[PDB]
């Protein structure tokens, strides 16, 4: 019947945005709220974030 | 209400350094040195690939007939490589390499402006003889996190579909940490000694930014001036 078919492959990239659910895996779930910059981030004595 | 000052920026490595400051008041070097920080983490004018129009690539969902690592994993070495520029803002290179052997970063048609801080960064892994793959490369220059998807917008209508863009993070500085501490001088019950410890990707020079830095502080010192 259909002689010709012709399926297309797209490609799409996806990335990680505020309000994409992530866990881990000790059953610890929830969604990110707001990816705020490493310049908000509570760094140690040694200065590493 | 003694002026500040700064001291040598003591180079321990290239990658890193510290400058240590002397001359300052209670309260001021901490708020202050925490304030500079988000300065010399937002307002800084860094370099990163753009727009890298491969030989025979059309999509980064290809691989090269002749390297071993794929087009996609190419273009993140390529944000892996810290490039300096002098004169101009933007520049257009050309990696040739033939031959097998961890592609270094020094094969590429190297002008007087463009700077590699370490020409030993393997971008790509060719593995056959008479494969010799060509990318002109377009960096330019900017300050904070500004991505390829925002920049589609506009488009200009970037027909030509070889051309292959990447997201362009231009910013230099690391990791910002700052050790404040009694200053010891002689006339005074105590100071405040900012030693600003500070690591870099190693592109854009420490004082040149600081004083750079200070400038843009300048720019949001105007309107508070301003009533």
């Amino acid at each position: 019947g259909v002689l010709k078919i012709v399926k297309v492959y797209l490609a799409v990239k996806r990335r990680i945005q505020p309000g994409d659910k992530m866990a881990g895996r000790h059953g610890n779930k929830g969604v990110i709220s707001k990816i705020n910059p490493i310049e908000d981030m509570p760094y140690d004595e040694n200065g590493t974030p | 209400f003694l002026k500040p000052r700064l001291v040598d920026i003591e180079q321990v490595s290239s990658t890193h350094a510290k400058v240590t400051l002397e001359p300052l008041e209670r309260g001021f070097g901490h708020t202050l040195g925490n304030a500079l920080r988000r300065i010399l983490l937002s307002s800084m004018p860094g370099c990163a690939v753009t727009e890298v129009e491969i030989d025979g690539v059309l999509h980064e969902y290809s691989t090269k007939e002749g390297v071993q690592e794929d087009i996609l994993e190419i273009l993140l070495n390529l944000k892996g490589l810290a490039v300096r520029v002098q004169g101009k803002d933007e520049v257009i290179l050309t990696l040739n390499k033939s031959g097998i052997g961890p592609v270094t970063a020094a094969d590429i048609t190297h002008d007087g402006d463009v700077e590699i801080v370490k020409p030993q960064h393997v971008i790509c892994h060719l593995t056959d003889e008479n494969a010799s793959i060509s990318m002109r490369i377009k960096v330019q220059r900017g300050r904070g996190y500004v991505p390829a998807s925002t920049r589609i917008h506009s488009e200009e209508d970037e027909r030509p579909i070889g051309r292959l863009l990447v997201d362009a993070c231009y910013s230099p500085v690391e990791r910002i940490a700052y050790n404040v501490e009694a200053a010891r001088v002689e006339q005074r019950t105590d100071l405040d000694k900012l030693v600003i410890e500070m690591e870099t990707n190693g592109t854009i020079d420490p004082e040149e930014a600081i004083r750079r830095a200070a400038t843009i502080l300048a720019e949001q010192l105007e309107a508070f001036v301003d009533l």
